[PDB]
């Protein structure tokens, strides 16, 4: 804190302020914990716990831990902008393609990371895809995030997986990689993939875009707590026209990403060898 | 049951 | 990515491994108080319904943190409270509020010196709470085990559990040394069959590489009935552990 000189509120976990160190000049995230009647919130224990033994250059660093008996601070590496207020921006012109295949493969590598540790995001949305100058997109807002070196009981709703619609009682890492798929999705047609305004609602939008699941295309459908006989029995829509911008090689990986079945969905490993990026570069923004 | 002062000493 | 988590566990489990005989540097605690205390947070752990995981988790809390610091006969409850706290506030979905824990210390200490023993343990621990324990690597241990016998499974957690009460001679050994005895013990005690082959080829351990805490481990599930502490055998009797702690352990071990 004394080492710190605020500069701005940047959010409002605690209130985050973009601060400037005294000594070194570096310019870092201030996101500020308030410790008060159940002591050090769970969230920010985790994220703590979780970020600091994750080092990725695709995930934000946090680089000191400023705990007090009163306050607590964490201090990370300073990004422009996350991935929302960057696409609200490029609302007029689409995201140029170069730069959505960099963003998708620094992301998935982000998530390859997390996913060779025991770290589970589950909350990839792009308000929590922070974006710096020099093109280069990295996940933050570990909060949410969980340890399942054993699996982890299910407990926003856009980039909720179907399972997790569908009464899943584990969470697997299959859902940040329908996570980073919806995003990918907002991306590149510069809209929800699923804006459901309700879990029933999100549910119906996913069934509408993807199709009805049966049982071939996901063994365990019918046995799941959440799934409902009076479903409509809604067909596959073509990927064409999901994603008209996206080529072969794009709707094929979005399919992968979108598959029903978090067995069969692809992962972040197996999505960074995709022909999709075959030609992946590093654009800035 | 589980709720107990343990005497150490 | 399993071969690469387990990897990373194997590499985390050293930078997690507390200090090996820090009883001996403790001038007031000894490992019979250690012991006292775990049982009384497998207790714990079953009035409030906590995981297996949480208990080994507050368990490694509490082993490092006196590694790092001595404390008192007055301030082991609370450190283990502490522990706890962590541990369910890191692992559990709705961890217990810091008013139970208050509570179920039968009101030895208040809420204030419960979440000022919360802050110094974070401080000490510096926020790696992250440790791998021997549940991660027994499920690791059980996805690579075929029939999956759930008998196997549930011995595997009661040996791993019993492995937490003493801290002799069970300091010395990694978590994956631990989970691969409790394991091969289960194996062979209700099924007769020794440490898998794949087994061998994910861990490196070979049948003679556990040798020491295989015969630690036979030793504490022979003398198991007899020890001072009986929380875990108790907690392992219901039909969720299919009673695996009624179950006779082996009399010799055919290595």
């Amino acid at each position: 804190m004394e080492n710190f000189q605020k500069v701005e509120k940047i959010g409002e976990y605690g209130v985050v302020y973009k601060a400037r160190n005294k000594l070194t000049g570096e310019v870092v995230a201030l996101k500020k914990i308030r410790l008060d009647t159940e002591g050090v919130p769970s969230t920010a224990i985790r994220e703590i716990s979780l970020l600091k033994e994750l080092n990725h250059p695709n995930i934000v660093k946090l680089l000191d831990v400023i705990h007090t008996e009163n306050k607590l601070y964490l201090v990370f590496e300073f990004l422009h902008q996350d991935l929302k207020k960057f696409m609200d921006a490029s609302a007029l012109t689409g995201i140029p393609l170069p730069l959505i295949k960099s963003y998708l493969f620094q992301l998935l590598q982000g998530l390859a990371f997390c996913h060779s540790h025991r770290v589970l995001h589950r909350d990839l949305k792009p308000q929590n895809l922070l974006i710096n100058t020099e093109g280069a997109i990295k996940l933050a807002d570990f909060g949410l995030a969980r340890a399942f070196g054993v699996p982890v009981r299910t407990y926003t709703l856009w980039y909720r997986a179907p399972e997790i619609l569908l009464g899943c009682k584990y969470y697997s890492t299959a859902v940040d990689i329908w996570s980073l798929g919806c995003i990918f999705a907002e991306m590149v047609t510069r809209r929800a993939l699923f804006p459901g305004d309700s879990e029933i609602d999100q549910l119906f939008r996913i069934f509408r875009t993807l199709g009805t699941p049966d049982e071939v295309v996901w063994p365990g459908v019918t046995s799941m707590p959440d799934y409902k006989p009076s479903f409509p029995k809604w067909a596959r829509q073509d990927f064409s026209k999901v994603v008209p911008p996206l080529d072969e090689d794009g709707r094929s990986l979005l399919s992968q990403m979108l598959h029903y079945d978090p067995n069969k969905r692809i992962s972040a490993k197996a999505a960074l060898a995709h022909p999709f990026f075959q030609d992946v570069t590093k654009p800035v923004p | 049951n589980a709720r107990r002062s343990i005497n150490f000493g | 990515y399993h071969e690469d988590i387990h990897t990373y566990l194997r590499e985390m489990e050293v930078k997690c491994k507390p200090k090996v005989g820090y009883m001996k540097k403790q001038p007031d605690i000894t490992n019979s108080m250690r012991a006292i205390l775990v049982d009384w947070l497998v207790e714990v752990g079953e009035e409030y319904k906590l995981q297996n995981e949480t208990l080994h988790l507050a368990v490694n809390y509490i082993d490092r943190f006196l590694s790092s610091m001595s404390v008192l006969r007055g301030k082991l409850q609370l450190v283990g409270t502490a522990a706890m706290l962590l541990a369910s506030k890191f692992e559990e979905i709705y961890p217990p509020e810091v008013a139970e824990f208050v509570y179920i210390t039968d009101d030895t200490y208040t809420k204030k010196q419960v979440l000022r023993m919360e802050h110094l343990v974070l401080k000490v621990l510096t926020f790696d709470l992250a440790a791998p324990t021997v549940n991660q690597f027994l499920t690791q241990y059980f996805l690579h085990q075929q029939p999956a016998n759930c008998k196997v499974e549930s011995l595997a957690m009661f040996l791993g559990e019993l492995s937490l009460i003493d801290a002799d001679p069970y300091l010395k050994y990694l978590p994956s040394v631990i989970a691969g005895a409790a394991f091969h013990l289960a194996l062979y005690t209700v099924t007769g069959q020794s440490w898998p082959e794949s087994l061998i080829r994910k861990t490196g351990y070979t049948l003679e590489s556990l040798k020491p805490c295989l015969m630690d481990l036979h030793q504490t599930y022979l003398k198991a009935p007899q020890h001072a502490q009986q929380s875990i055998r108790e907690k392992y009797k219901n039909s969720k552990y299919h009673g695996v702690s009624l179950l006779n352990p082996p009399e010799t071990l055919n290595l």
